[PDB]
């Protein structure tokens, strides 16, 4: 009666925040896909065709995309999902000879090696006298060449069946966990959020390996957004996502030769023959006309945090190593390195063609950082062309006015322009409360 | 109205206590990178069957509600009947009443260890 | 008459529900390719706690057999009580509900949650 | 007086009888060399299960204490109430009946069978 | 033990040639060839 007992109620709303064991989920058309496994998706789970979906009105939970633990393990799963990729892939311990290199036919400026070279045979005998073609940027001499990791890391080729291609990748939650999804135009990652909604898997994020350019990723709302960790302090990146796409295109317009050199017995490594064409190099195009209103967007965001009547000033990167000064990506197999020194040479005060950017290229990478030893990826047959949307920017301060540069390097900030707006909690079913009742 | 799974998690205790079946329902649902699934679903029974231990070793066994003979004490947090459930959500509730959770899972377990004993007598 | 593991499986339903616990009994049972029987091993006792899981939220928790108060459509193969439990099979009568198991199994969870929330009204 | 697990190890059946929940509390608890624990944890919940599911197709589920409409057979040791659950502990009594055991498991789950179909008459 | 139960009236239709314990038996013994082959002597160079 007016005496109160406790009773347990079993399947209440009442989750606490915490980190379990996430899983893949990834369609089916994406396993007809194959090619012998492209990627991750092997015994990985399918997609079922019933996007659930709970708006939890009413709710308001606190987001933090700058200590979110779904980065840490979709980067850490990246990394590992490389080398199980490489274990049984053909190994270039043998490929270490001393290469007698020259220019290209050309008539200047050298770019690429005619190399020539001894090779093991398939039997312990008798050597091979065959040549190569690698850019400047994968060998380097000794006072004659070598490669340019020989002094580093033991090397590995990457295999030609597996396709380097970003195929969409939902994470999930186990039993006992679920996984919030903040369902507002504006949200800076960080604060609570007033319209919560429940999922169990999130929408496709294609694993874009990219530096300074954000790349095919998901557009924001409304306005451009401006997120930061501290915007007081300039040693924190600036993520930025844009609302409208930017088109870039990029070609690699040399119809090249793939040599196959066998290393047997079995093993085989994949050169580059001769060039059939003209000697051109790699660039990608930004149209003039769409860069110049994105970038005005971007700067009257960029008021609203640096002063009214701010000057805002952008300059490329400051310097250092190579992955950071320049937009790292892949496009059909191939790296390239492209120099972002006139995306970013913009004053802006209180208030038709393309831009070509130059890009190398390099065939012996050492991706995130230091992770997956080397990896030769094979040469690329003919002409690749491929479209890509830029989506968001890389930025970063220096130490009136304030200027901004572009950066990246570390590969855990590409994941949180995607992984902003989920979080992860388990599911604690019981609580106790009193009513009148007693047995 | 069937909100969904958490649907009524800002509703009102007494709101959400419609939902409970709801929320129970999808609680269990039915090489690398394949093994972690299984370390993950692993994972997601013992969560399952260390609740239902609980929900077993108290008067409960039977799901979703269920009574007991412990008195409430007023120090945990002395609200009123239509303060609680007409003015308070699961999540809000359960933050007052987190420290008091361990205190009062042991009386539960030992007020039913009590009952059963002297159920043994009076058969 | 101890016939064994779906002894009655050509059996009645009703003469075949003499056996319900002779098929429920062995239902749980207690480097690679040592593998092979763990990965199979758990799938067999999630099999075992998704059964017991719609058993628990329906009016049974307590096993084998369980009544509920949810009215037989006659839609659902209009057959008679000597037309179902003395001529017909347990592998044929799922055969002509197996488009209905669906759309039945709301009902029971669904009916038992009305009867617990007027269960704790009446306490 | 908490004794702890197997607390009342040398304690009468009597005696060990207060303690039987506090031996079932402990009873679930909640790259290589980290799956020696991945499949030990496994062993850890199939000794629950097989355990529980002898306690549901009995006439038991609800946990602890449980009758039966089984007859003690004088055969299987012929002591006295005051000579068991006095005078003898849980360790030496199961040495007197572990030949029997299996013997005995049977009946609790066929007396068993045979009240349910007859509860289903008279409903 | 060997338990075996003769379901009477039992008819149940097989197929041999659609039968999955094939599939599983034939890449089961194909990767018991390579576990067992994995920790033995490489002749590599026996190419001479
Ligand atoms: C942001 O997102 C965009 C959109 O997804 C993405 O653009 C994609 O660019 C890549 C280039 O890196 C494109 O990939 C290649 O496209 C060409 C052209 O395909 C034609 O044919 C298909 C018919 O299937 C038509 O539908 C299509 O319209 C074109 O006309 C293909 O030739 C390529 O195929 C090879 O690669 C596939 C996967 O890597 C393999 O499955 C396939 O078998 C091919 O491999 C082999 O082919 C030959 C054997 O027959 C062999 O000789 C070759 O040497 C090779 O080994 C590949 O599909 C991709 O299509 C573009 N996306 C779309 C939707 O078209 C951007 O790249 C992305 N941005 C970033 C930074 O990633
Ligand atoms: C990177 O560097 C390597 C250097 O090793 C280049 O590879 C060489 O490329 C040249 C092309 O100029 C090749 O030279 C040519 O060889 C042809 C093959 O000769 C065969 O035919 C005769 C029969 O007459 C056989 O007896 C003989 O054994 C061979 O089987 C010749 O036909 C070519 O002759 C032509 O060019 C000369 C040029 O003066 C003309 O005068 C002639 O009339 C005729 O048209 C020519 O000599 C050479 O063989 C290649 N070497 C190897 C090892 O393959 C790569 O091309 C280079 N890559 C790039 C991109 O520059
Ligand atoms: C092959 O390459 C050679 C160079 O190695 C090319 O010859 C070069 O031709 C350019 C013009 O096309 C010359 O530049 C000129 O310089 C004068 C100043 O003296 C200026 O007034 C002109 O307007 C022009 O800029 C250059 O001097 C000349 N170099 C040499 C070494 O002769 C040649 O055209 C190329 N041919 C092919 C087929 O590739
Ligand atoms: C590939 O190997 C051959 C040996 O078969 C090298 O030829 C020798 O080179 C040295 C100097 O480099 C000479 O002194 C010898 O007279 C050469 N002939 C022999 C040993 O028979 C050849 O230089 C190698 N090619 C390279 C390293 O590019
Ligand atoms: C391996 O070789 C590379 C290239 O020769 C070395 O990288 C150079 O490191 C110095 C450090 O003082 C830089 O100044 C050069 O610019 C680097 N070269 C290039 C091409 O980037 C690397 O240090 C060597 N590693 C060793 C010897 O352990
Ligand atoms: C992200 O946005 C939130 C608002 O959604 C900002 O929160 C405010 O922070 C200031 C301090 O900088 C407080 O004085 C306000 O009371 C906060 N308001 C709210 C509604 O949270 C937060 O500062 C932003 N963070 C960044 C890095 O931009
Ligand atoms: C690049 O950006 C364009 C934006 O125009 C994307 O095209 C849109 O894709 C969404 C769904 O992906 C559709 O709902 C829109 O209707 C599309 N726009 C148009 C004009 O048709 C395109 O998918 C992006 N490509 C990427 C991210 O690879
Ligand atoms: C790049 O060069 C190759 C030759 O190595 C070209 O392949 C030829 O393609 C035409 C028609 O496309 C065929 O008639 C020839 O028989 C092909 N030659 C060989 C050796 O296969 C290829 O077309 C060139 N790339 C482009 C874009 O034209
Ligand atoms: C990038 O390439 C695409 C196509 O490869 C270009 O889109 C074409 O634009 C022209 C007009 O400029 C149209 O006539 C074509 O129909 C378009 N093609 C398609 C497939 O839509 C685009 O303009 C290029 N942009 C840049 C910056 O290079
Ligand atoms: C960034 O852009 C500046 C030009 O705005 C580049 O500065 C040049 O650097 C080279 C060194 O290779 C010097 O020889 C030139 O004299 C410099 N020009 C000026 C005007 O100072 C700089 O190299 C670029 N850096 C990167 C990483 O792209
Ligand atoms: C990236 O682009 C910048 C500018 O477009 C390049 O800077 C040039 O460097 C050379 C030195 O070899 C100078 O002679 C030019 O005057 C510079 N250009 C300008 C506009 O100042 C730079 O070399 C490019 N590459 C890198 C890696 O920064
Ligand atoms: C940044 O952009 C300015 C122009 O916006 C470039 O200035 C060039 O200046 C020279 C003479 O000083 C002119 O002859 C060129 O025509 C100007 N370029 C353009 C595109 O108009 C400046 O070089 C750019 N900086 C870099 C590093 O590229
Ligand atoms: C390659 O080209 C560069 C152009 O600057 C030249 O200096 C170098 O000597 C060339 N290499 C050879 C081996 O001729
Ligand atoms: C941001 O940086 C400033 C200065 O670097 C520092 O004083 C402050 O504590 C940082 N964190 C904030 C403002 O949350
Ligand atoms: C386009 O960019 C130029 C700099 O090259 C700038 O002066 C101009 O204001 C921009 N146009 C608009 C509409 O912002
Ligand atoms: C900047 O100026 C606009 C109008 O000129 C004003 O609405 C806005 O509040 C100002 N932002 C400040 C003062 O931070
Ligand atoms: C109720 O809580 C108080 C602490 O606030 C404690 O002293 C008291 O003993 C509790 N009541 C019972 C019956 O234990
Ligand atoms: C719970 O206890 C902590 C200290 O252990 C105290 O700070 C907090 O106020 C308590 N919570 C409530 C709701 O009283
Ligand atoms: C019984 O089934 C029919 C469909 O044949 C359906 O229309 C009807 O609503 C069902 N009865 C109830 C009570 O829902
Ligand atoms: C079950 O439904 C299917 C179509 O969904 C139909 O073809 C079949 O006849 C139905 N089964 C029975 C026994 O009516
Ligand atoms: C009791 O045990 C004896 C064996 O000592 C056995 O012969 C007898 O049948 C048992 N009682 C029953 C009711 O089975
Ligand atoms: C149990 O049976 C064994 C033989 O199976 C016998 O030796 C032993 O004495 C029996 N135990 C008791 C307590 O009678």
């Amino acid at each position: 009666a007016e005496n109160l007992w406790v009773t347990v109620y079993y399947g209440v709303p009442v989750w606490k925040d915490a980190e379990t064991t996430l899983f893949c989920a990834s369609d089916a058309k994406a396993y007809e896909t194959e090619k012998h496994n492209v990627w991750a998706t092997h015994a990985c789970v399918p997609t079922d065709p019933n996007p659930q979906e709970i708006h939890l009105e009413n709710v308001t939970e606190e987001f933090n995309m700058w200590k979110n633990n779904m980065v840490e393990q979709m980067h850490t799963d990246i990394i590992s999902l490389w080398d199980q990729s490489l274990k049984p892939c053909v190994k270039l311990t043998p490929l270490c000879v001393t290469l007698q290199c020259t220019n290209v036919t050309n008539n200047m400026r050298g770019e690429m090696k005619n190399c020539s070279f001894n090779m093991t045979t398939e039997l312990r005998d008798k050597k091979q006298k065959v040549y190569s073609l690698f850019w400047r940027l994968d060998v380097v001499q000794i006072n004659e060449y070598r490669l340019i990791n020989c002094n580093t890391s033991a090397c590995t080729q990457a295999c030609p069946k597996v396709s380097f291609e970003p195929i969409p990748i939902h994470y999930c939650a186990p039993a006992g966990f679920a996984i919030l999804k903040c369902k507002d135009k504006k949200f800076n990652g960080t604060g609570p959020c007033p319209s919560v909604s429940t999922v169990q898997c999130t929408h496709g994020i294609k694993p874009v390996v990219s530096t300074q350019l954000l790349l095919n990723g998901s557009l924001a709302e409304e306005e451009v957004m401006i997120r930061s960790e501290n915007i007081t302090n300039n040693a924190k990146n600036i993520l930025v996502q844009f609302n409208t796409p930017v088109q870039i295109n990029c070609t690699r317009p040399m119809n090249m030769t793939r040599k196959s050199i066998r290393i047997g017995p079995g093993q085989a490594f994949y050169a580059l023959g001769d060039i059939i064409g003209d000697i051109r190099q790699a660039h990608c195009n930004v149209s003039k006309a769409t860069w110049n209103e994105t970038l005005g967007k971007v700067v009257k965001q960029l008021r609203k945090h640096f002063g009214n009547n701010t000057i805002i000033r952008f300059a490329n990167s400051s310097g250092g190593d190579l992955e950071v000064t320049t937009h790292s990506f892949n496009c059909g197999g191939e790296f390239f390195y492209c120099n972002t020194s006139g995306l970013f040479n913009s004053t802006w005060i209180s208030n038709n063609d393309s831009i070509t950017l130059p890009c190398r290229m390099k065939q012996i990478i050492n991706m995130w950082q230091r992770i997956g030893q080397c990896m030769y990826a094979p040469p690329i047959q003919g002409v690749i062309r491929c479209v890509s949307n830029i989506t968001g920017l890389i930025l970063t301060r220096d130490g009136t006015t304030e200027t901004f540069r572009p950066g990246g390097g570390d590969m855990r900030d590409n994941w949180r322009s995607e992984l902003y707006k989920y979080k992860v909690v388990k599911i604690e079913p019981l609580g106790v409360a009193p009513t009148r009742c007693k047995r | 109205v069937f909100l969904g799974f958490l649907g009524a998690a800002g509703s009102t205790m007494g709101a959400a206590s419609m939902t409970l079946t709801v929320q129970a329902r999808n609680l269990l649902s039915g090489t690398v990178w394949g093994i972690k699934q299984l370390q993950a679903r692993v994972l997601a029974v013992e969560r399952y069957l260390r609740d239902q231990q609980l929900l077993g070793i108290w008067g409960c066994s039977g799901k979703l509600i269920c009574c007991t003979n412990v008195p409430w004490n007023s120090s945990w947090s002395n609200r009123n009947l239509s303060e609680i459930w007409d003015n308070m959500t699961w999540l809000q509730w359960d933050k007052e009443i987190s420290n008091y959770t361990q205190i009062i899972y042991g009386l539960l377990e030992e007020s039913q260890n009590q009952q059963e004993k002297n159920e043994q007598d009076l058969l």
